[PDB]
RNA sequence: AAACUCCUGAACCCGGGACGAAACCCCCGAGGAGGGGACUGACGGUACCGGGGUAAUAGCGCCGGCCAACUCCGUGCCAGCAGCCGCGGUAAUACGGAGGGCGCGAGCGUUACCCGGAUUCACUGGGCGUAAAGGGCGUGUAGGCGGCCUGGGGCGUCCCAUGUGAAA
RNA sequence: GCAAACCGGAUUAGAUACCCGGGUAGUCCACGCCCUAAACGAUGCGCGCUAGGUCUCUGGGUCUCCUGGGGGCCGAAGCUAACG
RNA sequence: AAGGAGGUAAAAAUGGUAAAAAA
């Protein structure tokens, strides 16, 4: 399954924080600021010399871990990325970010990955009409992420929509706090969502 | 070899030999066996290692080993001809499995349960 | 603001009349990240000595780097006797796909899309040397126009 | 003797190139004339003419050099970097249209003789006519 | 069409029929260089009109007998004493390679 | 992380419910084109649509370098891991156990088989002074390939057209 | 004359060996038969190209020099992992 | 007399002693 459990134990593992869990892992620690650094009996015991290849692998992980999914399907869609045409790396990033779950999250409906993917597989999202479960659903330019009719009268859905009003969506993230929808616009870039990751690392790595 | 000679002759393909004639496409076999003994690896060991002679279901008296401590095996076991020599017993080829028809691993093992027998250490607590 | 990017360490003993005396060899590569590099091996009793002195030889053994977007402008089959470094052009996004010293040196040149294959003796010393002379044998459109104009 | 006065020429070229000696000679032929034609014709050699030695017609070729830099010895760089005889009298290469190399992927030159005369990479591909692949040069 | 081919005449010796060494050639599908290759065919000569060399263009026709295939429609030339000599020289070098 | 919290709601209950199937057929026209009516579900009441609703399986290899990850007792060249190099000969980071962590996760290891790396039968892409290698040397058969100049030929070679190269 | 094998001698712990005394096969003459090797420049053969300084042997020219062919060494460039 | 190189003569009474190993 998709790990879950001791999550922002990952936050500390990289050396960089990752919201991942909203609210708290976004508050005065993503398990961070309290005691941030890779976990374990070791951890804060003199960092070493991870080979170029090692921090390369780590970059790969890091990336898949901020993208709350399996490194399995991370890899799979990477294959799909170098498969078709496009600027391998940045396009790969985009292809990740185009997935239904993070779209629902960054839209604001969710307060980070785990919650988001739960909601998404809970079919609460209707794109151009149909409620889709299928979390690894990448939409298309000319589509739109909506919420279900009964999912308008919903608790922390409302709480989200409340603590969101004013939080500007992405340039390709169209918001709709009125029609309760979210237009999937253009095709974003590393400048739209810059995550502490290098593209060419993951590429060079995966493409051994 | 000047193109000509290269064309007239040929640069032959390496071929193999299979350093592992488990044969038939059968590296999994019914290890009947005979004897046990000990034997030693070079100048820095001394142990056990069986000899399991096996007969497969095709032939050969081999040197079937074992996956280590915790033995019974007596004389049948269906020692599952497997594969892999070392600096020990001039053979170590076609290993045993534990589980098979016999052995089923170390009395209490906590790791290599992928051959060393023991199911799922449910201490029921 | 270069970069002392150490490659590795060698340990060389000479058989003392009453023992054996090792010495450190510091294989170092120095860059800048945008397009200048230099190579140096350190020769000294204790590690840091060798590291620094090496870094310093890398400092004076310099060479420029012609970048287009982030790749080579051609294809070179360079051979420092033993080793044989070979570079071939690649499109953006490809990444720095290279060996150990190849990608190290070249990321101290800061390449971005280079297909590299390394043949023959993979001995890190002559690998470094062959590499350094491969980029020290880097022709471009400009250099072409110099001589291929005719003096 | 000789099996390739062409490749032998190319070799004597490589001599003068690698030895830095302004000019060098190589016997009478129309084809060498075509080649050296191409050679000057892309700023590489310094020229050619139908000369003679002892009573035997030859074809002398002067050649190009770069600037004299300091530091690591005075040795100036070469202009005619390297040429390789591709279609040997055992490997009779016969390139066509969609074939054809790219030589140093972008610069260099291919020398190739086609249906009509002696062409070059860019030329022969532009022409749309092909044949034997003589040497490579960059 | 019906494939034809030229070729150097060998052996008038059969009654009202001759043999003809045909030649083809081709490069190497992986090793460049063209290769010369021999391949004799049945030259069909109803009115025995070819002899020891007679290069003719030979015609693949309806089967005539055992391996009896090909024929002739037209001639090229005569007295190929040279190429035919090389043929017999090969046969000699054959009669000079014993295992006993 | 757990416990405590609120939320959602797999599995599961009730209800409705398929596309998969319109032709063949009789009939008006002529038995033709057209036009009409009627038959036809194995799966299975499964897909799926609506509503009711419970937090509700977690493993497998590794942690000596290659190859990313260490601390603690025991064991004492014994028991033993081991693809390679080896690791242990009473303070083992490599065995065995325990906390932690690397990876992978409904899969993980193991062997077998094949291609690669192996440019390690080298065409791209190797070599014969001493690591593997000149045949002790001269003769020449075929074969292999061949100097300058003109013109024919258009076999090799190049180009455009073109048949076929099904489907997948 | 010489000399494996073979014997004496001296030597050593041993001497079927090196050192000494004899002595045979064989080393010579012709025909034949075997065909081996560190047959070693351990570098195939044919040509053309790319610094010169030198010792020397033969061929040509009035010749303190040049030039064809070879035979020792050195050392440009280059090559090689290194000696070279 | 400098070196290096190219071919001729010189020069050992006798020696058995091992070994898993320690860095």
């Amino acid at each position: 399954g998709r790990y879950i459990g001791p999550v922002c134990r990952l936050c500390r593992r990289e050396g960089v924080k990752l919201y991942l869990k909203g609210e708290r892992c976004y508050s005065p620690k993503c398990a961070m600021e309290r005691r941030p650094y890779p976990p374990g009996q070791h951890g804060q015991k003199r960092a070493r010399r991870p080979s170029d290849y090692a921090v390369r692998l780590r970059e790969k992980q890091k990336l898949r871990r901020i993208y709350g999914i399996s490194e399995r399907q991370f890899r799979n869609l990477f294959e799909e990325a170098s498969k078709k045409k496009g600027v391998t790396g940045s396009v790969f990033l985009g292809l990740l970010e185009s997935r239904l779950d993070n779209v629902v999250y960054r839209l604001g409906f969710a307060v980070s990955r785990r919650q988001a993917r739960q909601l998404v597989r809970h079919g609460h999202i209707t794109v151009n009409g149909r409620r889709v479960d299928l979390p690894s659903y990448r939409v298309r330019p000319g589509d739109e992420i909506a919420v279900a009719e009964k999912s308008r009268n919903l608790e922390l859905i409302r709480q989200n929509l409340e603590a969101m009003k004013g939080r500007k969506v992405g340039p390709w993230l169209s918001l709709d706090v009125e029609g309760m929808k979210g237009k999937f616009l253009r095709l974003p870039d590393r400048e739209d969502l810059a995550l502490p990751v290098n593209e060419q690392l993951v590429i060079e790595f995966y493409s051994r | 070899p000047t193109i000509n000679q290269l064309v007239r002759k040929g640069r032959e393909k390496v071929r193999k030999k299979s350093k592992v004639p488990a044969l038939k496409g059968a590296p999994f076999r019914r290890g009947v066996c005979t004897v046990v003994r000990t034997v030693t690896p070079k100048k820095p060991n001394s142990a056990l290692r069986k000899v399991a002679k096996v007969r497969l279901t095709s032939g050969y008296e081999v040197t079937a080993y074992i996956p280590g401590e915790g033995h019974n095996l007596q004389e049948h076991s269906v020692v599952l001809i497997r594969g892999g020599r070392v600096k020990d017993l001039p053979g170590v080829r076609y290993h045993i499995v534990r589980g098979v028809y016999d052995a089923a691993g170390v009395k209490d093992r906590k790791k290599s349960r992928s051959k060393y027998g023991t199911k799922k250490p449910k201490e029921a607590a | 603001d270069f970069e002392e990017k150490m490659i590795l360490i060698r340990r060389t003993a000479r058989m003392q009349a009453g023992g054996r005396r090792f010495r450190f060899g510091a294989l170092v590569v120095v860059g800048d990240r945008q397009g200048r590099v230099g190579l140096g091996f350190g020769k000294a009793p204790e590690v840091p000595l060798a590291v620094q002195k090496a870094g310093y030889y890398a400092r004076r053994n310099m060479v420029e780097v012609p970048l287009q977007n982030g790749t080579i402008p051609h294809e070179i089959e360079v051979e420092f006797g033993a080793s044989k470094i070979v570079l071939k052009p690649a499109a953006p996004g490809t990444g720095v796909i290279a060996g150990a010293v190849p990608r190290a040196i070249l990321e101290l040149a800061g390449v971005t899309d280079i297909l590299t294959k390394e043949l023959g003796s993979r001995n890190p010393i002559n690998i470094a040397y062959a590499t350094m002379e491969a980029l020290r044998q880097l022709r471009t459109k400009a250099d072409v126009e110099r001589l291929r104009k005719g003096e | 003797m000789l099996t390739d006065p062409i490749a032998d020429m190319l070799t004597r070229i490589r001599n003068a190139t690698r030895v830095y000696k302004e000019s060098t000679d190589v016997p009478a032929s129309r084809f060498k004339e075509e080649i050296l034609r191409i050679l000057a014709r892309e700023g590489f050699i310094k020229g050619y003419e139908r000369v003679d030695v002892d009573g035997k017609p030859y074809l002398r070729v002067y050649l190009k050099y770069g600037p004299r830099r300091q530091g690591p010895d005075p040795r100036p760089e070469q202009v005619i970097h390297h040429i390789r005889r591709i279609s040997k009298p055992g490997r009779r290469v016969y390139v066509g249209v969609k074939e054809i190399p790219r030589v140093r992927r972008g610069l260099g030159i291919a020398i190739l003789s086609t249906s009509k005369g002696v062409l070059t990479d860019r030329e022969a591909r532009k022409l749309g006519v092909g044949g034997e692949l003589i040497c490579e040069v960059w | 069409p019906k494939k034809v081919l030229t070729g150097v005449v060998v052996s008038d010796k059969m009654q009202k029929t001759v043999t003809v060494l045909v030649e083809r050639q081709f490069p190497h599908p992986l090793y460049g260089k063209v290769i010369k290759r021999s391949k004799k065919y049945l030259a069909h000569d109803p009115e025995e009109k070819y002899k020891l060399g007679d290069v003719v263009e030979i015609i693949e026709s309806r089967p005539i007998s055992k391996r009896k295939r090909f024929r002739v429609l037209r001639l090229v030339e005569s007295g190929r004493m040279d190429l035919v000599e090389k043929y017999l020289i090969r046969r000699q070098n054959y009669e000079s390679l014993s295992k006993r």
